[PDB]
């Protein structure tokens, strides 16, 4: 095939219109299941197509093609698609992940009547993801990037009867829209400079460019701030903490959307972002800050679903760091491994939640003996994210140690440190959900049925084969071994996980652990009071002046338009008295007419 | 016979002390109640067969792909008492199945198709709601006195024998059971709770069958008589046994024995009323499980999410379990209720919402029958001359109405009563 | 041909009296549909790459006044006429179920006036059809409407009457300072005179058309006359009159004073940016839905001024596309909000809730409301994004700071539309106040057609632009 791969984003776009045939007001009889079934069928057929297209482009050059969206006077909106290897590979990655999450949803979303609304939005992501990875125009890489913002709004707000979803979906749309809107300012000021937006004309332009320093500084800062909000990075990160309403888009959003929506735009902008060595240092700063913050906050959480989204923020800040060192290959490689591991992690946590209703880490307990798979899957998804050079996420985080040590060493000091705190979080998330004494809420925890642990175990296999899948085909990631640094990440991670296990499986400390400093514990627990920050700086401003403007309109403008009228009323109501009703007065006015016009 | 005391719910206690009727006793209020019983009894008649199929034939199936296709003979399974060879013989009608249920299995809502094709195209009996209840009785520990028995040294041995006899074909599963012996041992417990719940609905299906026939004849004239029939049927069956009896190839494994002395009232009726009518783990599209937002309780004693507390206007929307039953309880409707709904709000469009409100009404009288049976069992009758014997009943009713007022987590701002007493709630 | 477009609604209006009721409604539908279909046929035969007038008609009428009956349709004018006729067909289809004989008459008269004013190559004839539009909309605001009809209606009247004055004051003047007879445009009317007077005439035309468009400080009739008007009245008024004002401003103030416009561009760009920001920030604070949508109209009309402040060939295709997009989107939003107010019986943002769940709570007008609100804001796949992006790409080569402020205004538009959708569609239903009546099949047809056209023109946008590509070139490149 490989010449019709551009039809992949339509299969799912054909499932996003057909699944709505079953929404509860259209069928009213026998509804809720074949919508999901046919969406699974479409996803499987689009994954087979992508696999075949990848096999057919094993040893071949990128065969671009393009259509014309519209050609008005000045601009020529070109929609080009690239059929390189990393495009069909990303299509496989997206469709397989959607297949896993949808087979999961078949099991999780029972006892739920909205499958029209759920699987149609899950099909509109699988289509949007494909259209984002295929199309390589900075303009059409923003069109879908905004359509997916709208889709995120309706998907988080799936069950809108819950008052904390209509508040989480509000932030998830506004926070993610502002970033996508300064990205518009950036894509808008790159046309007079480069004459196009094709990721190739931009590459050629950035190769030979001598334009102002502050100008490209500003436009690349905008190009940063777009994906900065799309990838849940500081300070646009509260939306992800509140986007944990509605399980398993969370298994796909934190895993297949957050990973290849802003990071994909940020990586393909490496040639442009390389032009200013200030956008790069700002990129390093943002990535490192969000990594440290995400790890430290994930350590201080009690909700198992929010003790993994901050880790998502941190491991996307890692990609921000990598792309800050002019290393796009490392980012494209690490997205794959991180996505596989986080899929296993989120599916295991979802399986625990489905049968152990609470999400409080303080209410979940001994599950290892009675729930093995869901535990070993979590453990393997853990090992495939930090360390264990056997597992595949080690390789891409090895070059970023060598590269961050060759140049700008302090950044490595974060990447190393980010490897222990992120290991202490997962540790305390395993030692709290699977180890320890069993508690009332999880006193009787049956393992879940076949559709929730099939994808989980099928996705647990991919992670175990990734390392060996990069052996058969010599896809070397970190050229120089230099085991002096390969023995650092492992030591850091193992140390973190070990201290985590000791603190919680040690019964040598009170279990509701308190920090020597109590004021920082309830500061990392409330993510540095980011909401109280928002409602203070932006909202508080945008609201205040808003309540001014309307009031102004209601008082100064409107009134100024009414005063005239009112005056013209008074001028008539108190000038009728000139007709006094006395004929002698009328003759006086007639006589005052004369002897005055005679004077004038 | 006693003074008025203080309560805001006192107007209801004076009705419980004098007869019954946790809800008013108008004729339009009882037509819908009996129609909802008739509508809820046929899917229940499938539920109690499929749950027994799960508890005996699908004991621990890693891939119970079908799991909702009971064998041909489980529709011929004699309901222990409906016919000639009955055990207590209520609901005179045939004791094998229901013609209406067999018709729906045959033709569904489209036409005479194979059952597998009736499943893929949903057209089913929404069996996932009965499993959710079975998993809701467990995890609340509310099984009765066998949950304490369902722990060790008599069950673990029987479960071990049953599991080793079940997987004997494939050594993959056998080997797995050797590594993690508590993995399939907790799935055995689940099949046991499935069997318990399926044995509870082998009693309520004939009761709800026969009450509709009594209403048809004319023996039922007021809600008091309906709940009294319910109480009499409750006491009549309070002694029936509870067991598991997992059947494997040419073999039966006595998992929980009949000789243990588990009866229907203390192990399937009372632990069920509290589990599904009161607790019913929280809705996913109404409350946030967010651990910081202290919305879902921490103890399982304050789970106010049952049918008595449910919110039935968002029915047919995403994230709300009871819809699965209201679509299941919709095409088995008697005609005098379809006509009653068709001349009302939004007609035959929002029929699920009013069909669920009427179900709430019906379950209110069911739980009132449970209250009356409870007091007649553990306390004194209404026709008692002594004043202390009447103050005991009043204390019991005040305690049982205080469960409807506890303001821990808006448990008082749920609790559809004082809203069901309204004739304009439908 | 255009004479038919102008006379058929006039004939229907004169025929609404002396006609039996059943025939009253059927014949109104017939006349509106006929005018609409004729508009589409004209649009097909509009063969493009012409750069001149088409379908022209010239008759001498009132020689001592100029006032020749001189029609003619261009690329700027024809899409607006088709839009007016479509909106008229819709408004007639969902007409009022009360006093419905003086309604079809006045609606047909209003459409006649709009179509005439658009396709008129005579200044005084344009003003004739303008002040003809003046009064029937007053009658529509006055008979049908809300609690505060009278005040509201009066406001509209005067702020439109004053409008006429300025326009007339700037026609007569610029019709005599050039000693030209025969006020008809594209003709002896040639400015070619000294500055300091072109400035005054241009300011008169700005204040006379910016008060109807409406612009930033001249808008204070729009919130009062959109909210106290029934939904068909609101749709027709918004679309028709707003586009009449914008068309007037563009055509006259850019084809007659291109030397003064190039000097006032620097101020008009900042005025348009302030207008977008002002509309957005004033909509954010409102707690009634129709008020939010009215300020949406203000903000979306300021885009046309920002586009016209730059003489780019692109920034004028974008202006016409923004006019059409705002017409469609405002029609959709007003129709949906009218349906909601009818079925729910309230329009506040603190009692509306949960209008999106299937059975008991109005879910296909809420879904459409979320699709229209996202089209209004800048969201690709819909028409608003195409129009706004054409404007932005055309206006960045010129002054770049007002364009950035316009982008911020689009963001704030998204903000308040999300506010409205959250407090209107999401949430839970109040279980004492529910029991909304059902929505009948041929009552959500107009919204479901507008939605299809919006989603179509946003993914295949050529059919929005291929009509005003050469005409915009003739407008700015001259
Ligand atoms: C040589 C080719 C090759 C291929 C296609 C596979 C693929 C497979 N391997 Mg072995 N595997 C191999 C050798 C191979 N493996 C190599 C070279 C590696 C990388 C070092 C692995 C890594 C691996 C692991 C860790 C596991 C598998 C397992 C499996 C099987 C999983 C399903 C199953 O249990 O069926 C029967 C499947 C046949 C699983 C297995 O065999 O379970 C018993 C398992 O745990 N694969
Ligand atoms: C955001 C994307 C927007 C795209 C959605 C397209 C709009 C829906 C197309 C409808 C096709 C025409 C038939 C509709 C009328 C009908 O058949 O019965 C009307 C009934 C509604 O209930 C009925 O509601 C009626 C009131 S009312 O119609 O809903 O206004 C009334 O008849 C009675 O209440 C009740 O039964 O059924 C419905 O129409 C509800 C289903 C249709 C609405 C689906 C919306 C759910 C998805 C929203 C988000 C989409 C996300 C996916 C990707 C975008
Ligand atoms: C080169 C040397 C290598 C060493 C590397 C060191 C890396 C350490 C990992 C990083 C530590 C993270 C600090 C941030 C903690 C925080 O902010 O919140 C604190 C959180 C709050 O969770 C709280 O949890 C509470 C309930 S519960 O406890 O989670 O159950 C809840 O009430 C509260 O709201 C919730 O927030 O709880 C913690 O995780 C405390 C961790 C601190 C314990 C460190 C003590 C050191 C022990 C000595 C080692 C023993 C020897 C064993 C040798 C193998
Ligand atoms: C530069 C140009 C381009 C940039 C884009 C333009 C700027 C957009 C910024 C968004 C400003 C928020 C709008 C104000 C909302 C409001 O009026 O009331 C406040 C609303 C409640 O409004 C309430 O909403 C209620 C409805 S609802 O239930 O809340 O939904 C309603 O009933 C009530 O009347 C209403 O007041 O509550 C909120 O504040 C939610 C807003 C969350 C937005 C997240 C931040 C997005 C920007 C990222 C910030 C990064 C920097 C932060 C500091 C480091
Ligand atoms: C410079 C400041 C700019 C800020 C914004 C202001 C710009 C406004 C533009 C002015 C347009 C004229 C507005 C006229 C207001 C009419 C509104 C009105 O209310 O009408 C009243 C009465 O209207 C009239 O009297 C008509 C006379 C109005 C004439 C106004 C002409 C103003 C034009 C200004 C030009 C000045 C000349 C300068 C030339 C150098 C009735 O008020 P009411 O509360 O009673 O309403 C209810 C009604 O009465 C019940 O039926
Ligand atoms: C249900 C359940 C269970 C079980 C389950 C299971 C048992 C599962 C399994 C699963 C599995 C067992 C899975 C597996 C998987 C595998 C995979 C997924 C693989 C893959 C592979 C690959 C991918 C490869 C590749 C390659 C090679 C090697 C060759 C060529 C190519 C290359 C790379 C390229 C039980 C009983 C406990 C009960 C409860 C739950
Ligand atoms: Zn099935």
């Amino acid at each position: 095939f490989a010449d019709t791969v551009w039809l992949i984003p339509f299969y799912s776009l054909a499932g996003m219109v057909l699944s709505l045939i079953w929404s509860p007001g259209i069928t009213r009889k026998t509804g809720p299941r074949p919508a999901g079934y046919l969406n699974i069928l479409l996803t499987f057929f689009s994954f087979v197509h992508a696999l075949l297209a990848t096999v057919a482009i094993a040893n071949q050059p990128p065969q671009y093609l393009h259509w014309t969206w519209l050609d008005v006077a000045g601009l020529h909106l070109d929609i080009p698609v690239e059929i390189s290897i990393l495009t069909t590979t990303a299509l496989m990655l997206i469709t397989a992940l959607n297949l896993m999450a949808q087979v999961f949803a078949v099991g999780y979303m029972e006892m739920d009547w909205g499958w029209a609304r759920f699987f149609a939005l899950l099909a509109l992501f699988e289509g949007g993801m494909g259209a984002l990875v295929l199309l390589d125009s900075l303009f059409f890489n923003y069109v879908v990037l905004e359509i997916l913002t709208l889709a995120t709004y309706l998907l988080i707000g799936l069950w809108f009867n819950q008052p904390l979803v209509v508040t989480g979906a509000r932030d998830a749309f506004l926070t993610k829209r502002v970033g996508d809107l300064v990205l518009l300012m950036g894509v808008l000021a790159i046309y007079p400079l480069a004459g196009s937006w094709n990721y190739d004309d931009l590459a050629a332009w950035a190769a030979t460019a001598q334009v102002n320093s502050t100008l490209i500084t500003l436009i690349c800062l905008a190009l940063i701030a777009g994906p900065m909000g799309k990838c849940a990075q500081f300070p646009l990160h509260l939306w992800l903490d509140e986007a944990m309403e509605g399980p398993i888009p969370a298994s796909i959003l934190r895993n297949a959307v957050v990973v290849a929506t802003g990071a994909w735009v940020l990586v393909k902008l490496t040639p442009v972002l390389s032009l200013s060595p200030v956008a790069l240092t700002a990129l390093l700063v943002i990535g490192s800050v969000t990594a440290l913050g995400g790890t430290l906050i994930a350590i201080a959480q009690v909700d198992i679903k929010r003790a993994l989204s901050y880790l998502v923020s941190a491991y996307m800040g890692w990609v921000f760091i990598a792309v800050g060192l002019k290393e796009p290959g490392l980012a494209f490689v690490f997205i794959l491994t991180y996505s596989l591991a986080m899929a296993v992690l989120m599916m295991s946590i979802g399986s625990i939640i489905w049968n152990s209703v609470t999400q409080d880490l303080r209410l979940l307990g001994g599950l290892w003996s009675r729930r093995p798979i869901s535990g070993i899957s979590f453990l393997v998804g853990s090992a495939g994210l930090l360390a264990v050079p056997p597992l595949a996420s080690f390789f891409p985080q090895a070059e970023l140690l060598d590269t961050a040590f060759a140049q700008l060493p302090w950044v490595g000091g974060v990447l190393l440190l980010m490897n222990t705190f992120a290991a202490f979080s997962l540790g305390r998330t395993f030692c709290l959900v699977w180890g320890g004494e069993v508690k009332p809420m999880t006193a009787r925890s049956p393992e879940v049925f076949w559709p929730m642990i099939l994808p989980m175990t099928v996705d647990l296999g991919l992670v175990l084969h990734l390392p060996i899948l990069m052996a058969r085909f010599d896809w070397v990631i970190w050229t120089q071994p230099s085991l002096a640094t390969a023995a650092a990440l492992t030591i850091t991670a193992l140390l973190g996980w070990g201290v985590a296990a000791w603190v919680y499986l040690g019964k040598a400390i009170p279990k509701p652990v308190q920090f020597p400093l109590p004021s920082v514990q309830n500061l990392l627990a409330y993510d540095f009071y980011t909401p109280k920050l928002y409602r203070a700086t932006v909202v508080g401003v945008v609201d205040m002046i808003s309540r001014i403007t309307a009031w102004f309109d209601r008082t100064f403008v409107d009134g100024t338009g009414n005063a005239f009228g009112v005056v013209t009323l008074l001028g008539g109501d108190r000038l009728k008295y000139s007709t006094t009703g006395q004929s002698q007065a009328y003759i006086l006015t007639i006589l005052m007419g004369i002897a005055i016009l005679v004077i004038a | 016979k006693l003074p008025p005391l203080d309560h805001p719910l006192a107007d209801i206690i004076y009705r419980l002390e004098a007869g019954g009727a946790l809800i008013p006793d108008t004729p339009v209020n009882l037509m819908k109640i009996i129609g909802m019983y008739k509508a809820y009894s046929i899917p229940m008649d499938f539920y109690w067969r499929d749950l027994l199929y799960l508890g005996e034939r699908v004991f621990i199936n890693p891939f119970p792909f079908f799991k909702y296709f009971p064998t041909k003979e489980y529709f011929e399974l004699p309901n222990h008492y409906a016919g000639d060879t009955a055990d207590l013989r209520i609901w005179r009608g045939p004791a094998h199945a229901h013609p209406e249920l067999m018709e729906f299995i045959e033709k569904g809502e489209t036409g005479k198709m194979p059952r597998l094709l009736h499943h893929l195209w949903h057209d089913r009996i929404n069996m996932e709601f009965s499993e959710d209840l079975a998993r809701a009785m467990m995890w609340h520990r509310m099984g009765g006195q066998l949950d304490i028995y369902l722990d060790s040294e008599e069950y673990k041995a029987a479960a071990d024998k049953a599991i080793r006899a079940y997987f004997k074909r494939n050594p993959l599963m056998l080997g797995l059971y050797k590594l993690f012996p508590d993995l399939f041992l907790e799935q055995a417990r689940q099949a046991t709770y499935m069997n318990v719940l399926g044995l509870f609905w082998e009693v309520m299906a004939p009761v709800f069958f026969e009450i509709s026939d009594r209403y048809d004849e004319g023996s039922i004239t007021s809600v008091k008589d309906a709940m009294n029939f319910l109480v009499n049927g409750i006491f009549a069956i309070a002694g029936r046994p509870i067991y598991h009896h997992v059947y494997i190839d040419d073999e039966v494994h006595v998992l929980v024995p009949k000789e243990k002395g588990f009866m229907w009232l203390y192990e399937a009726a009372f632990p069920y009323v509290e589990a599904v009518f009161y607790r019913t783990s929280p809705f996913r599209g109404t409350k946030s499980y967010n651990a910081q937002a202290n919305q879902v309780p921490t103890d399982q004693v304050d789970f106010h999410y049952g049918i008595l507390f449910a919110d039935k206007f968002p029915v047919g929307t995403a994230g709300i379990p009871p819809t699965l039953l209201h679509q299941d309880m919709y095409h088995f409707l008697p005609q005098y209720l379809k006509d009653y709904f068709h001349q009302h709000c939004r007609g035959e469009d929002d029929i699920l919402v009013q069909l669920g409100i009427a179900f709430q009404h019906a379950m209110y009288t069911v739980t009132s029958a449970v209250l009356q049976a409870t007091r007649a069992a553990f306390y004194y009758p209404l026709d008692d001359p002594n004043p202390e014997h009447l103050m005991a009943n009043r204390r019991f009713f005040v305690a049982q109405m205080d469960r409807f007022l506890r303001p821990q987590y808006g448990i008082a701002e749920a609790c559809k009563i004082r809203n069901v007493q309204d004739p304009n709630y439908l | 041909m255009l004479t038919l477009l102008i006379v058929l609604p006039v004939i229907g209006a004169l025929l609404m009296p002396l006609l039996p009721e059943r025939v009253l409604r059927s014949v109104a539908l017939v006349i509106a549909g006929l005018t609409f279909a004729l508009s589409l046929w004209m649009l097909t035969q509009f063969d493009v790459h012409q750069s001149a007038l088409q379908f022209t008609e010239f008759v001498p009428w009132l020689l001592p006044l100029g006032l020749n009956y001189s029609l003619g349709v261009d690329g700027l004018s024809l899409p607006l006429i088709v839009l007016g006729t479509f909106l008229t067909l819709g408004v007639v289809f969902t007409g009022e179920k009360t006093g419905q004989r003086l309604f079809y008459a006045l609606v047909l008269l209003a459409n006649a006036g709009i179509t005439g004013a658009l396709a008129a190559q005579n200044l005084l004839l344009f003003f004739l059809f303008y002040e003809l539009e003046l009064v029937p909309f007053y009658l529509l605001i006055l008979i049908w409407g809300g609690q505060r009809r009278e005040q509201a209606a009066v406001k509209f009247l005067i702020y439109t009457a004053v409008s006429g004055i300025l326009v007339l004051a700037a026609f007569l003047a610029m019709g005599w300072l050039t000693h030209a007879p025969s006020f008809d445009s594209a003709d002896i009317q040639i400015a070619g005179l000294a500055p300091t007077t072109q400035g005054i005439l241009l300011l008169l035309l700005i204040l006379g058309f910016g008060i109807k468009m409406p612009l930033v400080p001249l808008h204070s009739w729009l919130p009062d006359a959109y909210v106290e008007a029934s939904t068909p009245t609101a749709i027709l008024l918004g679309g028709a009159l707003a586009k009449l004002g914008a068309y007037g401003l563009v055509r006259f103030a850019l084809g007659y004073f291109p030397e003064a416009w190039a000097q006032f561009s620097g101020l008009l760009a900042i005025v348009a940016a302030v207008g977008i920001a002002y509309g957005a920030l004033a909509a954010i604070a409102q707690k009634d839905i129709k008020r939010m949508v009215a300020y949406s109209s203000i903000g979306h009309m300021s885009y046309v001024l920002l586009a016209a402040a730059a003489h780019t060939h692109l920034s004028m295709v974008g202006a016409i596309a923004q006019m059409i997009s705002h017409g469609l989107i405002l029609a959709l939003l007003f129709y949906l909000v009218g349906v909601i107010e009818t079925k729910v019986g309230t329009r506040e943002l603190n009692v509306l809730n949960g209008l999106l769940n299937p059975l008991r709570g109005l879910p296909t007008t809420s879904a459409l409301l979320i699709l229209g609100g996202m089209a209004s804001a800048g969201i690709p796949g819909l028409v608003g994004f195409v129009a706004e992006f054409l404007i932005f790409q055309g206006s960045y080569g010129m002054f770049p700071l007002p364009t950035l402020v316009a982008v911020v205004g689009t963001g704030l538009t998204a903000v308040y539309f999300v506010i409205m959708i959250n407090r209107t569609c999401f949430g839970r239903l109040d279980n004492r106040t529910a029991y909304y009546p059902r929505v009948v099949w041929s009552e959500k047809m107009p919204a479901l057609v507008l939605t299809l056209l919006i989603v179509f023109l946003g993914v295949q946008p050529t059919w929005l632009v291929r009509w005003s590509e050469t005409t915009s070139a003739q407008i700015v490149a001259a």
